[PDB]
C-alpha cells in the first residue's frame, strides 16, 4: 500500500478526529485543521517496536511525564519513547516505554488525555498515521 | 409545535474528518428533529449518492439518521453531505472521508539488496538496503565476525534518512566478510545479506 516509513506523517486520533499537534513552545494538543504546520511529525524507531515522535516544525520530541502529562522537549530523554502497536482494528497505539501502562491519547475536546487515565479499550488511544502531504 | 429541521445531537457531528483504515465500516450520523418529520438525503461530493456508486452500495437507517458504508476502500474517499428538510427549512452538514490501507506484515526488503561487492585493499565500497514497512521499522547493519557486530543502528542520532546506505572506506582485509541489513518491526524481523571481497 501507498506510502513510506521515513516520510513525515500526521497522526490522526480516532477520538474526535484530531491530528496530534506539537507546539513550538512544547505544548501538545490536537486540531482538526489539516493545514496546521505543527501536526507534521517524524517517527523514528530507536529499537524494534519502539519509536520517538518529533514535531518537525517545533523541532521537539513528544514525551510523557511521570504524572501522565504530555509535552515535547527539545532534547531526547527516556520519556520520549513509545511502543508502537498495530491493533486488530488496524489503528496504532503508542504506549510509554517508561510508564508502561499509559498511552498517548487525545480527549474529545482536543486536549491530551492524562496518561494515567488511558487504557487498552479506549477510543482516545487509537491513532492512524497519514501522509503529511496535501 | 411545527418547526424547521434541527440537529438533535451536535456532539455526534463535531468530528468532521473521518479517517479510517480500509476494510472497516464507516457510519455518518446527522440526528435530526422537526415537525413535520423532516426527510433525509445523502450526497457524495455535492451530488446524489446512488447505490451503484460503490461496490456493495450503502445502507441507511432512517431511525438513526445515518449513512453506513461497509468495507471501505480508497475510492470511497470524498465528501458526504446530509441534507435534512421539511416545509419550514433545509439544513446540511458535511463529513470528509479518508481511507488508509494498513499492512500487518514484518518488514520487506528489496530482492538483490544489499548486493555483493568487491574491491582492492584501500578502496571504498557501499551497501544499500531498501525497506518497505507500515509498522515503523528499525534498521541496522551487521557484520558476521553467530558472533555478530553492529556497525550502525537507526535512532534519534542515526536517522533513517541515511541508515539505508552503509559506507566502508579504506577497506582492509579485515573488512572482508558477510554484511547484513536487519529490519525489524513489532510484527517481525527480516534481513538480507551481502558479501564483501577484498583483493591484493
Amino acid at each position: 500500500p501507498p506510502g513510506h516509513f521515513k516520510d513525515p506523517k500526521r497522526l490522526y486520533c480516532k477520538n474526535g478526529g484530531f491530528f496530534l499537534r506539537i507546539h513550538p513552545d512544547g505544548r501538545v494538543d490536537g486540531v482538526r485543521e489539516k493545514s496546521d504546520p505543527h501536526i507534521k511529525l517524524q517517527l523514528q524507531a530507536e529499537e524494534r517496536g519502539v519509536v520517538s515522535i518529533k514535531g518537525v516544525s517545533a523541532n521537539r520530541y513528544l514525551a510523557m511525564k511521570e504524572d501522565g502529562r504530555l509535552l515535547a522537549s527539545k532534547s531526547v530523554t527516556d520519556e520520549c519513547f513509545f511502543f508502537e502497536r498495530l491493533e486488530s482494528n488496524n489503528y496504532n497505539t503508542y504506549r510509554s516505554r517508561k510508564y508502561t501502562s499509559w498511552y498517548v491519547a487525545l480527549k474529545r475536546t482536543g486536549q491530551y488525555k492524562l496518561g494515567s487515565k488511558t487504557g487498552p479499550g479506549q477510543k482516545a488511544i487509537l491513532f492512524l498515521p497519514m501522509s503529511a502531504k496535501s | 409545535n411545527k418547526r424547521a429541521p434541527y440537529w438533535t445531537n451536535t456532539e455526534k457531528m463535531e468530528k468532521r474528518l473521518h479517517a479510517v483504515p480500509a476494510a472497516n465500516t464507516v457510519k455518518f450520523r446527522c440526528p435530526a428533529g422537526g415537525n413535520p418529520m423532516p426527510t433525509m438525503r445523502w450526497l457524495k461530493n455535492g451530488k446524489e449518492f446512488k447505490q451503484e456508486h460503490r461496490i456493495g452500495g450503502y445502507k441507511v437507517r432512517n431511525q438513526h439518521w445515518s449513512l453506513i458504508m461497509e468495507s471501505v476502500v480508497p475510492s470511497d474517499k470524498g465528501n458526504y453531505t446530509c441534507v435534512v428538510e421539511n416545509e419550514y427549512g433545509s439544513i446540511n452538514h458535511t463529513y470528509h472521508l479518508d481511507v488508509v490501507e494498513r499492512s500487518r506484515h514484518r518488514p520487506i526488503l528489496q530482492a538483490g539488496l544489499p548486493a555483493n561487492a568487491s574491491t582492492v585493499v584501500g578502496g571504498d565500497v557501499e551497501f544499500v538496503c531498501k525497506v518497505y514497512s507500515d509498522a515503523q521499522p528499525h534498521i541496522q547493519w551487521i557484520k558476521h565476525v553467530p558472533y555478530l557486530k553492529v556497525l550502525k543502528a537507526a535512532g534519534v542520532n542515526t536517522t533513517d534518512k541515511e541508515i539505508e546506505v552503509l559506507y566502508i572506506r579504506n577497506v582492509t582485509f579485515e573488512d572482508a566478510g558477510e554484511y547484513t541489513c536487519l529490519a525489524g518491526n513489532s510484527i517481525g524481523i527480516s534481513f538480507h545479506s551481502a558479501w564483501l571481497t577484498v583483493l591484493p
